[PDB]
């Protein structure tokens, strides 16, 4: 199947230079949009770089612009972020992930295991709840309060919800707050409104326990929730 | 302290020419010029002479007879104020232009004194305003006969009569006719198959067409009942000049940059075609055609350069009206302009569409020859057609170039003589008063005409290509 | 001759169906047609509110 | 030797049958209705991508993704509403002459002059699109491929014959064969329980999906006929010819209804179709233009001329909503 | 607009990028329509100048692509129409197969048949009179008499040849607009191919003058 691997991680002395590989295997690479995105050791995700199906497009975060670079390689299919001059809070977990922008696609499917990094006015999607203990076997609704009526006049809902698994790289849950991720049980439903939305996950069982991240597209940077996570 | 101790006489001419004298005595000192009463009226019939152009002429009557006829006031001679002078130095510089103010009128502290009565104030010229034939009242400082006062000249060309205006509009109404009925012929023989014949450079000399015949309904906006009045004509009576005016109506501006857009157009899409020929002759056979790649890049360029350039013009625009030709076009009173303007598109379009159409042709001869397959007869046949068709094209487009550029140099030089021969031949008119006048030269109107043949002779060579 | 023999088989097989009076088919037909009249974007033109295109 | 003399026995006995039930005059029942007047359609949307003759269009399930075949062998999935592309499967045998959508909306089924109706694969991992299956095994030309399922195509191909094949298995489960001429038209019912075949032989014909032994055979017409369409009701069906008359036929009555016949036509019908309701009929002629009849008076309503060369197919939604007909200009207009 | 339908435009700019590319690169070949009646000579000259069967070849910088719809058993006027805007025709015929059993006139019918058809007035023509080998010693012994009643001459290849291309390029109602070429396939030789590309670049030149505006 698809084989998203990176290299290129360790620990870089501050004001350092660092670039990071990630090698797709198994897909049309030269078709697809990827994202490189970031978690530091114990918060939640946050958005770094963004480039375009045939490099006609780049989009960075603001806390990065004007000193990361991203590139692809087409005929080796490769994708390089080249950082220079390393701050403090750039100590991280990167993962890159698939994006593919069509009617009726399901964009951020596939997410690498990524590599660690080390160092010697937009939406903010508030995630009201932090943490709630569970038991198997019974419902639950998890719901992400946003700063803006995401509602556009297409009359889709720019919502995603993802799960992370303890010591896993988080895969796609729901996308447009309504349509299932493929390959993903029948348990989950997502519902809500112009600025209300909630996941409820039906009869609860193990293999299930982990953090639950609602991610805003509208505009961009996109932005990632503080996150719930149900523990056991 | 404006008076002198000066003997003088008893008046004998009791007129201001229009203005009766309040007063019975006159001196001559004033008048550095004169010596005696009969010279006295001599210098006053003399500045008679500023009869016309009147808006110096009325208030400079207060001067003229203030200092050849003043008031004595028991031997004590009165000198005008500061006011008086200073009222007809600056706008009224006529007589220091063509004769130069004498020592005289040049109002000095001895012989102008400064803030004391005038005396004049009571000879009121209200009697005044004259305009001779080429010349026309206006209250506009804007549109005036900028060297002299008062008047304007009129919107119909005084070089000639209404017989040679005739002569023009006919000349103008047979090569418009023409040109507009060919150019439609051949617009309807490629918009009658228009759904099939969409093929580039076929629609290429369409354009040129289109443009042409634009250009030609520019040209025939005229010969209605009210047509060259509200076109070149302006509101008080006087020729368009530095069109087009934020005051007036934007009626022949339009006129002009429909006319300008339409030549420049077809001009810039005929070089366009002469490339898209060479570049196709360059892969004639093999079925590889350059021209479809970037057919979109090289439209929008030929669109853009016409009006790039009009508002080019626009910007700094010395475009104005014309009675002879009857169109509202530019440059006719700054000849270097209209000559850079004119010349160096014409000049750039010769020196390329000549070097492509060699290349072209050059081609298209060399694959007769050196082509791998034998070319059959019939294939020789017309490719042999197609070069010495094009040559001769070529020649036409060559012989268009020569006879347009010799006539613009020989207007150039001619238009910079005839502006001092009617500068000297409207000083003549204001000059039969004192003590009609020959025109030293004309525009000979056939150069004009040869320049309208070749602008419609231009127009009907890029028609000959549905003579099959 | 055995296509002939499929052919007279297939004739018989269809020769014995229960035919209906056009009487009753085309008011079946004018009945389904006019029921049908208020959701039907092409006969009654919706305004622009609804219509996507 | 002599049983074609009993078998024109039982053709005339059965004639004699459908004609002696026959009081319909149709139109002498439809003067009671008011008519639809005239109706006039703008090009709501142009959407331009070919490089070539395009011949077939099907909408898919959703009113707003249709698949357009072409001539250059590249079927490009429009996006009916911001004439966005999504996909541009550039197909092997150049030539094509039919298209299918999957009510599920998944699988693409082409195939033209080369017998092979070779289903697609849309909603994959792994990106591009692939070829899931190359059905073969039809002697003559590909026609019209229809599914029915995500598992059951029926192939109208021109050897005569109509296959229904198993995209699992990819073999011919089912084989129809009582046609002569070749079986140039497909149309499945809205129960997706028995479709209508027409044919060369200016005789249309129902079939049965499950069983496989046809039911009725309406003749009538004098020339080819080239498209057919089940009334949404599913007890009639248009039926467009070489002749420039499309006529109406009735599955329960077993035979033709009424006519539909302008004079100054003499041009072939390409495409018919019905909208949602069932009231007006789309046909697209040889004169590059489409005619919306009146499907119950034969008076003529509207003329969509917005075209350089003949309509080739001609597609309405499954919601009503709009039509859309393809030209041989490389483009296909999308009515409303 | 929004976020990833901004995206959906680049992507649809992008295979219809790649889409006008590939034509491009397509409409740079040249395509020949290889008719024939059964068993007249199809099979000799798709080999000597190396359902549907596209095969292609290259010779002096040319991409050449023949299609042979003799291998379909369909109604002609049905499929025909797909094959407009073909560049030529080649028209294969049996020579040898004028005593043969009526072959000649089956192939006069045909080619009258296809000439003035609807869809091909404007394309030219190349017909191969094949088969010469055989048919030269034939006429010994039967006369081209038995084929042809109206024919009165000699029984010489040299003038039988002469008059049977005669007769079949008489057939074209359509003089002014589409040409016909002949030639007498030879074994030994790279020429056929020759006289292909030699009736090819002649009929291109012909167009490509006609979209130039001048022709
Ligand atoms: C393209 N062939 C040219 C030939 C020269 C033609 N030509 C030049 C011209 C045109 C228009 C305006 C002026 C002009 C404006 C203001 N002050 C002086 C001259 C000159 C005139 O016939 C003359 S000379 C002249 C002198 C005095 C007043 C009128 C006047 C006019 Cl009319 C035009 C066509
Ligand atoms: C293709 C080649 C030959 C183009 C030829 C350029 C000629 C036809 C164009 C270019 C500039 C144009 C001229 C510029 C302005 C004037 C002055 C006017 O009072 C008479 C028309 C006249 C003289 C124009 C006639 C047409 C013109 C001469």
């Amino acid at each position: 199947d698809v084989q998203l691997v990176e290299s290129g991680g360790g620990l870089v002395q501050p004001g350092g230079s660092r670039k990071l590989s990630c090698s797709a295997s198994g897909f049309a690479f030269s078709s697809f949009g990827m994202h490189w995105v970031r978690q530091a050791p114990e918060k939640g995700l946050e958005w770094v770089a963004y480039i375009s199906s045939g490099s006609g497009t780049i989009y960075y975060a603001d806390t990065v612009k004007g000193r990361f670079t991203i590139s692809r390689d087409d005929p080796k299919n490769t994708l390089f972020l080249q950082m220079t001059s390393l701050r403090s809070e750039d100590t991280a977990m990167y993962y890159c992930v698939r994006s593919i922008y069509y009617y009726g696609s399901s964009p951020f499917d596939f997410w690498g295991q990524g590599t660690t990094l080390t160092v010697s006015s937009d939406i903010v999607m508030t995630q009201a709840t932090s943490s709630v203990p569970v038991t198997p076997g019974e419902s639950v609704s998890i719901s992400c309060r946003s700063s803006k009526s995401l509602l556009h006049s297409n009359g889709n809902t720019y919502l995603y919800w993802f799960l992370q698994r303890p010591g896993q790289s988080p895969q796609l849950l729901i996308y447009r707050m309504s349509n299932l991720a493929s390959g993903v049980p029948d348990r989950f439903s997502g519902s809500g409104s112009g600025t209300a939305f909630t996941l409820t996950i039906s009869r609860l069982e193990a293999e299930d326990v982990g953090v639950y991240y609602c991610m805003q597209h509208l505009e961009y940077p996109l932005t990632f929730g503080a996150g719930t996570k149900l523990e056991l | 302290h404006c008076g002198r101790a000066a003997p003088c006489e008893p008046l004998r001419y009791n007129v201001c020419l229009g203005s009766v004298l309040p007063y019975g005595a006159t001196s001559t000192l004033l008048a550095g010029d004169s010596d005696s009463q009969e010279e006295a009226h001599g210098k006053l019939v003399l500045w008679s002479g500023l009869r016309n152009a009147p808006r110096c002429w009325a208030v400079i009557q207060p001067l003229l007879c203030a200092v050849y006829m003043p008031k004595c006031e028991n031997d004590r001679v009165e000198l005008p104020s500061r006011t008086l002078c200073q009222a007809t130095r600056g706008p009224c510089a006529i007589v220091e232009r063509e004769r130069g103010w004498p020592d005289f009128l040049r109002c000095t502290p001895d012989r102008f004194p400064e803030g004391c009565t005038n005396e004049v104030q009571n000879i009121k010229f209200n009697s005044s305003g004259q305009c001779e034939v080429p010349l026309v009242r206006t209250d506009n400082p804007k549109s005036w006969y900028e060297d002299v006062e008062g008047c304007g000249i009129q919107c119909q060309n005084p070089l000639f009569t209404e017989a040679e205006h005739q002569d023009m509009h006919s000349y103008i109404a047979a090569f418009g006719a023409v040109t507009g009925l060919c150019t439609l012929f051949t617009l309807a023989t490629f918009v009658a198959d228009w759904r099939n014949s969409n093929r580039y450079p076929a629609v290429i000399l369409f354009y040129v067409n289109a443009c042409f015949f634009v250009g030609s309904i520019g040209w025939l906006a005229q010969f209605m009942d009210g047509a060259r009045r509200e076109i070149v004509c302006r509101a008080d009576g006087t020729m368009r000049l530095g069109e087009p005016t934020s005051n007036e109506t934007l009626s022949c501006v339009i006129i002009f940059v429909i006319v300008y857009y339409a030549l420049m157009a077809g001009v810039v899409w005929f070089v366009v075609l002469t490339y898209a020929w060479h570049t196709s002759f360059k892969a004639l056979g093999t079925t590889y055609q350059p021209l479809s790649g970037k057919t979109s890049y090289f439209h929008l360029l030929t669109w853009s350069l016409p009006f790039v350039l009009t508002v080019a013009i626009l910007a700094v625009a010395q475009v104005d009206g014309d009675s002879v030709s009857g169109i509202c076009f530019v440059g006719y009173k700054n000849y270097r302009y209209r000559a850079g303007f004119v010349l160096a598109p014409i000049g750039l379009v010769l020196i390329v569409g000549g070097y492509f159409l060699i290349r072209g042709v050059m081609t298209l001869f060399s694959i007769k020859s050196n082509h791998p397959g034998l070319l059959s007869e019939k294939a020789a046949s017309k490719i042999n057609e197609t070069m010495l068709r094009l040559g001769i094209f070529g020649f036409l487009a060559f012989g268009f170039v020569l006879i347009t550029f010799s006539c613009h140099f020989y207007d150039f030089f001619n238009q910079a003589e005839w502006e001092r021969s009617f500068r000297d031949y409207v000083l003549c008119q204001a000059n039969v008063t004192i003590g009609d006048c020959e025109i030293k030269n004309r525009p000979s109107l056939l150069v004009e005409k040869i320049n309208l043949f070749a602008m419609f002779g231009t127009g009907i060579a890029m028609s000959t290509w549905v003579w099959t | 001759i055995a296509q002939a023999r499929k052919l007279v088989e297939q004739l018989k097989m269809e020769a014995n169906i229960d035919r209906i009076k056009v009487s009753k088919a085309a008011a079946d037909l004018m009945a389904y047609c006019e029921a049908h009249a208020k959701e039907d974007p092409l006969l009654t033109p919706v305004p622009a509110s609804e219509n996507p295109f | 030797d002599q049983l074609r003399q009993e078998a024109e026995q039982l053709k005339n006995q059965i004639r004699d049958a459908r004609k002696a039930c026959a009081d319909a005059t149709l139109s002498q029942i439809t003067n009671n209705i008011d008519p639809v007047g005239r109706i006039q359609m703008r090009t709501r949307r142009t959407l331009r991508g070919h490089l070539a003759k395009i011949y077939a269009m099907h909408w898919g399930t959703d009113s707003r993704l249709l698949v357009s075949a072409s001539q250059d062998g590249k079927l490009i999935i429009w996006d009916s509403y911001t004439t966005n592309k999504v996909h541009a499967i550039p197909l092997r045998s150049s030539w094509v002459m039919t298209c299918a959508y999957a009510p599920s909306g998944n699988y693409v089924a082409c195939g033209g002059l080369d017998n092979i109706c070779s289903i697609y694969n849309l909603k994959t991992r792994e990106g591009n699109v692939r070829v899931s299956r190359e059905l073969a095994g039809h002697t003559g030309y590909l026609s019209c491929c229809r599914f029915l399922d995500d598992n059951q195509i029926v192939t109208s191909s021109g050897d005569t014959t109509c296959a229904l094949w198993d995209i699992e298995t990819g073999q011919q489960t089912t084989t129809f064969t009582g046609h002569t001429g070749d079986v140039m038209s497909l149309s499945l019912a809205p129960d997706t329980r028995l479709f209508v075949s027409g044919a060369c032989d200016a005789s249309a014909k129902l079939w049965d999906v499950r069983e496989g032994m046809c039911r009725q055979t309406f003749t009538g017409h004098e020339s080819d006929i080239n498209a057919i369409c089940f009334f949404p009701n599913g007890n009639a069906f248009a039926t467009g010819s070489d002749d420039a008359t499309c006529r109406l036929f009735d599955l329960r009555a077993d035979q033709e209804l009424m006519t539909y016949s302008h004079d100054n036509i003499i041009c072939g019908i390409t495409s018919v179709s019905f909208s949602k309701s069932g009231r007006l009929l789309l046909a697209g002629y040889d004169d590059f233009n489409c005619n919306v009849w009146d499907a119950l008076k034969a008076d003529r309503a509207g003329v969509l001329a917005g075209h350089d060369n003949r309509v080739s197919c001609l597609g309405v939604t499954d919601d009503g909503m709009a039509v859309a007909t393809g030209s041989w200009d490389s483009f296909l207009k999308i009515w409303n | 607009l929004s976020a990833e339908d901004k995206a959906a435009v680049e992507r649809s700019k992008m295979i219809d990028r790649n889409l006008r590319e590939d034509g491009e690169k397509a409409a740079r070949e040249v395509k020949l329509l290889l008719l024939g009646a059964g068993e007249s000579g199809k099979s000799t000259i798709v080999k000597q100048m190396k359902g549907i069967v596209e095969t292609h070849f290259t010779f002096k910088d040319l991409h050449f692509k023949m299609f042979d719809v003799g291998g379909q058993r369909s109604e002609r006027k049905k499929w025909i129409h797909c094959f407009e805007g073909v560049t030529a025709i080649i028209f294969c015929v049996a020579l040898s197969d004028y005593d043969l059993v009526n072959r000649m006139h089956e192939s006069m019918k045909l080619f009258d048949s296809i000439c003035n058809n609807k869809w091909f007035t404007d394309t030219s023509i190349i017909l191969f009179l094949n088969k010469k080998d055989l048919f030269e010693e034939k006429i010994k012994k039967s006369p081209l008499t038995i084929c042809y009643p109206e024919y009165a001459g000699s029984n010489t290849y040299e003038e039988a040849a002469a008059y049977i291309q005669c007769q079949f390029e008489d057939l074209n109602k359509r003089k002014d607009t589409k040409e016909i070429y002949t030639h007498f396939t030879c074994a030994t030789d790279t020429k056929n191919v020759q006289f292909v590309f030699d009736a090819v670049t002649d009929v291109i030149i012909k167009n490509n003058l006609k979209d130039c505006g001048l022709f």
